[PDB]
DNA sequence: ATCAATATCCACCTGCAGATTCTACCAAAAGTGTATTTGGAAACTGCTCCATCAAAAGGCATGTTCAGCGGAATTCCGCTGAACATGCCTTTTGATGGAGCAGTTTCCAAATACACTTTTGGTAGAATCTGCAGGTGGATATTGAT
DNA sequence: ATCAATATCCACCTGCAGATTCTACCAAAAGTGTATTTGGAAACTGCTCCATCAAAAGGCATGTTCAGCGGAATTCCGCTGAACATGCCTTTTGATGGAGCAGTTTCCAAATACACTTTTGGTAGAATCTGCAGGTGGATATTGAT
């Protein structure tokens, strides 16, 4: 068999998403994550498939920036792996934790 | 009309009904309109300008979002200006830390 | 009903630029939320510049300091003199 | 749970375009729960730009808006 | 000299109602003021786009409720709208 | 009859009636704007001062002064996010050292 | 060259009340740069209203508004 | 002659954080206010000669100059001490400016 | 360094979703011409507070010595994430009634708008007031050496 | 644990700057009372486009296994905190000349206010067109074992 090595897929897989703007969380389970939140603030709501998008584009945005915040935080403890504790850190510095 | 008189193609008129019915003030000077339609016109010339090239760059000749995306965030004064602006479906630069390069 | 937006301006600009390029329909809307954007970013300074200094009117004075303290360097600098052309050009004219 | 939805290849295809090589067990779960407290403070602001409308549907304008207030301004849907 | 106002006078009643015994400082009194200025911005600025987004002309105490709902935190919000709502519904019973 | 007393208010309705056409915020303003704007001022003031009050009492004063304004507004989870980007001159901050820095 | 009036002890001051306990040699220099850029950023907008308004004078109210457009409001020098 | 017992003298981190403490308890501006005065009429000038500035303007931009430092403290402090350290330095200052949008 | 399992790349091809050119359409702009009104600049200048110099004194900054202890480099174990391939269940895609967004029209409660009568929040300022800053001395820790 | 060197809590004391003050002038504001204009709630309604259901695409859930990363433990040296001596320069308190901010009356260039006519940007059902996504072949670069 043939096998690569811990990191060469990873490392792949960042120039390969780095490289696309294609949204990476699939459209149903998210749309279904939207209404439920959503009905705890007023029931039998319809959405316009354009304001699901807007939700989903700003959402990815969000997370992927926060991504790249958070990596930064593990890589200043000498890491190169993510892990809660960045996360909070760069949650908490953004003022997102105030 | 307005724009022709100012040399602009952006709209003098549409900018200046805009300002009214937006109540910044009670009245609005003839020239603010043209000042601003001007300045819209500029920073659409330049933001079109650099998305062309990253069009031209990928050897495509339609801008799409990416374009943009990569014009402003490449661009150190447009990054700025649009500091916390997202463009839907146009990703991000590439970019990996490298400390994460694998050891030659 | 209707809906107006920037696009055919923001195409008659992108022909200026670039003649042989087209734009797709969504990039379009992105550069209509520019438009957007920056015009209310300015016209809010410029309205809060003139209620700071108790003026009822909005000049192009207010509109170029608004443009010098929203948009960096450069850009400020090629604004202001668009703007300032633009207006030199409408009053020297019938 | 819905939240579950959003599964872990999903989240570490985002962690890749965010430039994350290596991912510990424990950022899944800790990634659903940011994501959600996200979309509470969005959906919440929308909804009631929707409310005041007196609509029963909430609209691209109403998320567009909401973002904005929230300083995440987002180029594609409006406004 | 083109007089400046302030809620000073209306800062001190409100203190005198919660801490009769109770005074402040100039500084702080200043501060409080600041404080009225801002949040009557903010509260007055979202009702004004509120009312735009919705092609409306006039902004009602239902803007400024949407607008409080908008920009305060949780039991802030509540307890607002409550005294909000109670103060309007007495200015109408009265002519 | 101020309407102010009307509404069984502290505040001043007609000024901040005033104020909002000043602002220049809508063609126009109705009836019941300034009144229940009134009213979300006075009660926030009303909150503040209550935890400010209390703070200076807390410190053994009777007046209150800016760090009491900022005891009250950082130690309320409600109104600290409220102000999350303001800042109180003369306030300092909260007493507050991490863990592993104790001896 | 009066960014030097930054001294070492006041620096330590600030960095006390912020919690620090552990100061680095080479953090002195680098609070002056950060404070610099702060204050050119502030006095940059500060003096923009100043001539706005004609004045030669920059009042407390051009800080309170250059601040407030930075996102830093300030309470206590008229708003 | 009795020397036997040396000076009092704390131990490294005791003052510091009689110093921490004693500083969070105050409100008193921490800078020297003339050179702060001097360092602020310093940079306006480079940008417009010939300004004057009322006292209470110097003070505003001190009582901010002071309140962001001390706040730009607290994240950088939180920076060193996930390194697993207690010792602030410039990178973590950087990390912190990095994360609050104010470099990158 | 030598294959070899795979990923990556370039030149070429083509169907088709999304872009474009078209004649038509009209309410909504946008521009023109006229009459009325008013914001805010110019000129005069009262009066604020800003820049500056003066002189004395101490609280703080500067510069040095000295050694505890924290940062950083090296070593190394074992816990855990990354790669992978087996197997299928959820998401994606295309079709169809009905909810409700949105366009149109009626008209009453509600908000401008100009006139005056009246109350009141600034303020100049005077006076008398009063909480607490800051110096003090003594009771209670809090540290650090042994 | 015991104890000496300091730091810290602290209630009592009291003059002083900052607060509460009040006689009184008042221009401005806020309130009362019609008269006139109108925004936008209501009710009816047509039709986008949204929720739902059947069906075909294809990404995720799983367990195995081990490479390599996180961090515990040990070590070494250099840097940074504590203490101390010296004396500079910030702070404090006044005084003062006058820059320039801010109040006031004058007056017109410029803006609001309709009324009237030409024009354009948005919508649309129709027809035509086309940049490039994505699929194929074949070359060659990359990675990982030996």
């Amino acid at each position: 068999p043939h096998r690569y090595r811990p990191g060469t897929v990873a490392l792949r897989e960042i120039r390969r998403y780095q490289k696309s703007t294609e949204l990476l969380i699939r459209k149903l389970p998210f749309q279904r994550l939207v209404r439920e939140i959503a009905q705890d603030f007023k029931t039998d709501l319809r959405f316009q498939s354009s304001a699901v998008m807007a939700l989903q584009e700003a959402s990815e945005a969000y997370l992927v920036a926060l991504f790249e915040d958070t990596n930064l935080c593990a890589i200043h403890a000498k890491r190169v792996t993510i892990m809660p504790k960045d996360i909070q850190l760069a949650r908490r510095i953004r003022g997102e934790r105030a | 009309t307005r724009s022709s008189r100012a040399g602009l193609q952006f709209p003098v008129g549409r900018v200046h009904r805009l300002l009214r019915k937006g109540n910044y003030a009670e009245r609005v000077g003839a020239g603010a309109p043209v000042y601003l339609a001007a300045v819209l016109e500029y920073l659409t010339a330049e933001i079109l300008e650099l998305a062309g090239n990253a069009a031209r760059d990928n050897k495509k000749t339609r801008i799409i979002p990416r374009h943009l995306q990569l014009a402003v965030r490449n661009d150190e004064e447009l990054n700025k200006l649009l500091g916390r602006v997202t463009i839907a479906q146009g990703g991000v630069l590439p970019n990996i830390q490298s400390v994460l390069l694998p050891k030659k | 009903s209707r809906k107006e937006s920037y696009a055919i301006y923001v195409y008659k600009v992108l022909k200026q630029v670039h003649p042989d390029t087209g734009i797709s329909s969504k990039a379009m809307s992105i550069m209509n939320s520019f438009v957007n954007d920056v015009f209310e970013r300015i016209a809010g300074e410029a309205s809060r510049l003139a209620h700071y200094n108790k003026r009822s009117t909005i000049t192009s004075r207010e509109i170029q300091t608004a443009v010098r303290l929203l948009l960096p360097g450069e850009l400020a600098k090629h604004a202001v003199s668009e703007g300032t052309k633009a207006v030199t050009k409408y009053t020297s004219a019938k | 749970d819905n939240i579950q939805g959003i599964t872990k290849p999903a989240i570490r295809r985002l962690a890749r375009r965010g430039g994350v090589k290596h991912i510990s067990g424990l950022i899944y779960e800790e990634t659903r729960g940011v994501l959600k407290v996200f979309l509470e403070n969005v959906i919440r602001d929308a909804v009631t730009y929707t409310e005041h409308a007196k609509r029963k549907t909430v609209t691209a304008m109403d998320v567009v808006y909401a973002l904005k207030r929230q300083g995440r301004t987002l180029y594609g849907f409006g406004g």
